[PDB]
RNA sequence: AGGCUUGUAGCUCAGGUGGUUAGAGCGCACCCCUGAUAAGGGUGAGGUCGGUGGUUCAAGUCCACUCAGGCCU
């Protein structure tokens, strides 16, 4: 007898599907597009508004503002619609009219900044909205909000531990904000006491900023096609004392694996989903990772990226 | 402070930086990079594709190699040209950071 | 300890969410968009392949032909990719590049029929393919295969009964093939023995072929844009004995309610999802239905219909 | 015979105290642009630093002798 009161509570409890034709059957895929807005971000669009309601800052009258150009804007738009709040999404003018139809028909107030400034013009506009009336607007700050890795410590951590019955040996997830990699590694290494877990991060080879941070190097960001990961910096939600390895993925082998993961598996998967599976394939070429149970986060579906270059002709 | 003179490489690296900015860092090129980072096309005149991401990886390799030449120098003409290289990289990275997330 | 062996075993267990701002607050929406190909068809796209394996006809070595372009073409595409079979979908040439790119990506051979024919041309070429080599191709026939209402008796029926704890009074479901209305009504009226259930059927007003069959009139279809429902005839899966009421939803009422279902309650809804909630609102105008637990099926997601007339905003 | 001096990428050349291995301009290959050519831009290829020894922590750079050219002879 579980009737949900709104759609923001329906997050989590996603399948762990064994991949039988990509790899040797040890790769376990956690399909995160089985969420109410079909991304991994649905967990953090719910908890960042849950946390803001617990600590009293989100009252009737307080509106929501956050600069985003990805799946977080869809994830904040349904929770602000389900819980009943107002939302203003700042973003560049570069994104498509078909992306803006999904947000405007879901109840968002789009502020389109000029595209030559990119995301900083989208970020810095969100502060002039907040500095207009700071007692009225709320800025969520997904790269520094501790409610981002805490939903993964409460939900997607215990789901992997109870599906595998404690047999997960390698956990692989791409890092855009780092809440998924940190929250799962906090539950398995810290709460359940399994220090032997190998937490592998995935980054683009065209912007390898995690490997440069671990090697003591200056930060070298750059453009990449693997959408969802590769922030260009080290965010506050990524805890680098839990990252045991990092694997870089080129843009052509991320698109190639996502086409395999649709055609050979039936899983609708974006580019970041195929990027994380290809890191499990690079890791299994080592002969010590052949009796290891590998859990790979598949963050989004391919139907959202259907006007892109993932679908060739 | 002892003012120094340039090599043939530092005075090359100044002219490479100023011409890379006035021909490859237009506002059209930062638009076309972000269009390409999430896939939607900017086509050619009758077929093919203009790859703006490869042309910005080339611009970022250029401005970082030619600023490492002009880094520890002491000529005020070469410290001022280093400022344009660092500011042009910061113009690019502020457009790329946190995009698509 | 639950690791699914392929993606086709992950069907069902879709949540039942209360709609707080539409109606009095006793409409209980079952969001069927949270299936592995994001439709209600995943349940019948998996069972009709599971049933064909157990009948002995879907051996290793035989094909799958189905004259289908819509959601159930996507549902047969991912299960045949998950389980290893080969799919050939026959459909007219007047279809979008966008849906054809989703079906090549799941590895489906797409055969294009003449656009002057339409859907009946896509059916006829499917029987031309099976007549060439009858031992090697296989039809599925979702309008007449009894595995279409069987999975809703095994999955959807219990998920409504165990989430409402035996308190479902009215069941609204749209009829395109009549499986989700037949399977749940056979579970609650037949197995659990609740004959007081009011199973209603949602149809287009432009093509009201269910109301013409219960009134004993001649079946005359018509064009509409509530895509998913309104097949233009009475399918063999729909048994008319279980249908109590028939509610006709106008085409603009489904667009308006689906937009109302996205911006007020955060649920990505297609056009047929808005038609089924609009029938719940027409039914609550009577005071005899205002104290009833309305349970309604939301079959698809609005992100799939993103270039259609559902999104008339810039 | 003496005192000197030239020798560094396919061509002409810089190379500050002995420290990125070693760099520029023209030319070669590719890319933007010019309907097209020139002009203009970017990335890449090309090195027994005349040869052999010594010194130094480290030699294209400092020495010793040769190989080829020019100067008064
Ligand atoms: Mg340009
Ligand atoms: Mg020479």
């Amino acid at each position: 007898s579980k009737i949900f009161e709104d759609n923001s509570l329906t997050i989590g409890h996603t399948p762990l599907v064994r991949l039988n034709r990509i790899g040797n059957g040890r790769i376990l895929a956690k399909v995160e597009s089985r969420n109410p807005s079909f991304s991994v971000k649905c967990r953090i669009g719910a908890n960042m508004i849950w946390d803001a309601e617990k600590r009293g800052v989100l009252k009737p009258g307080v509106e929501l503002v956050e600069p985003t150009s990805g799946n977080t804007g869809i994830a904040l738009a349904y929770v602000a619609a389900a819980r009943g709040y107002k939302l203003t999404l700042t973003m560049p003018e570069t994104m498509s009219i078909e992306r803006r139809k999904l947000l405007k028909a879901l109840g968002a107030n789009l502020v389109l900044t000029e595209g030559a400034k990119g995301m900083k013009g989208a970020i810095q506009k969100a502060e002039e909205i907040v500095a207009s009336n700071p007692e009225k607007y709320l800025l969520l700050q997904q790269f520094s909000n501790p409610a981002n890795p805490e939903i993964h410590e409460k939900t997607t951590g215990p789901e992997i531990w109870e599906d595998t019955d404690g047999q997960v040996d390698v956990f692989i997830a791409g890092v855009g904000t780092g809440g998924t990699l940190t929250g799962v590694s906090r539950y398995i290494k810290g709460t359940k006491g399994k220090t032997d877990l190998i937490s592998v991060a995935v980054e683009p080879t065209d912007s390898p900023v995690i490997a440069q941070a671990l090697a003591g190097e200056e930060i070298k960001p750059g453009p990449h096609k693997i959408q969802g990961i590769g922030a260009g910096f080290i965010p506050a939600n990524l805890d680098l004392k839990l990252v045991d390895k990092v694997i870089g993925i080129t843009n052509e082998e991320a698109i190639s694996t996502a086409r395999r993961l649709m055609e050979e598996e039936g899983i609708l998967a974006g580019i970041s989903s195929g990027a994380a599976v290809a890191a499990a394939l690079k890791l299994q070429e080592d002969e010590s990772f052949t009796n290891k149970n590998i859990v790979v986060i598949l963050p989004s579906s391919g139907e959202r990226y259907l006007s892109t270059a993932l679908f060739a002709d | 402070k002892t003012v120094d003179k340039l090599n043939q490489k530092q005075e090359s690296a100044i002219k490479k930086i100023d011409n890379t900015i006035k021909n490859a860092l237009k506002d059209h090129d930062i638009i076309g990079t972000l269009k390409d980072m999430d896939g939607k096309p900017v086509p050619k005149e009758n077929g093919g594709y203009w790859d703006a991401m490869q042309e910005m990886q080339n611009t970022l390799r250029g401005l970082r190699n030619h600023a490492d030449t002009l880094k520890n120098v002491n000529n005020p003409e070469a410290q001022a040209a280093y400022g344009r290289a660092t500011d042009a990289i910061n113009k690019i990275e502020s457009a790329l950071k946190g995009y698509g997330i």
